[PDB]
């Protein structure tokens, strides 16, 4: 049962690992958007402004 | 829009500048016609006397 129970741990790790895949990309998306939401914004006031 | 906005001023700049020559025509007339009156009034005054 220990080996069988361990299989559920590695299987459940896929959920945490899968969530980290989307969480890492989703969290990184904020950095990319923030770098562009502020850089272009400051430049928009200089170019468009 | 920014590049076109700056270029838009060039179009009006030439129009506002070319329009100055048109306005100078009436402005020059006030100085040319009035100047001609001085030469004409001088002869008209001498002819009258």
């Amino acid at each position: 049962q220990a080996k069988e129970n361990e299989k559920k741990l590695k299987s459940m790790e896929a959920e945490m690992i899968q969530l980290q895949e989307e969480l890492a990309a989703a969290e990184r998306a904020k950095r990319q958007a923030q770098q562009e939401r502020d850089e272009l914004a400051d430049e928009i006031a200089n170019s468009s402004g | 829009k920014g590049a076109l906005a700056l270029e838009e001023k060039r179009r009006l700049e030439a129009r506002i500048a070319q329009l100055e020559e048109e306005l100078e025509e009436e402005q020059g007339n006030t100085e040319l016609i009035n100047d001609r009156l001085k030469k004409a009034n001088l002869q008209i005054d001498q002819i009258n006397t």
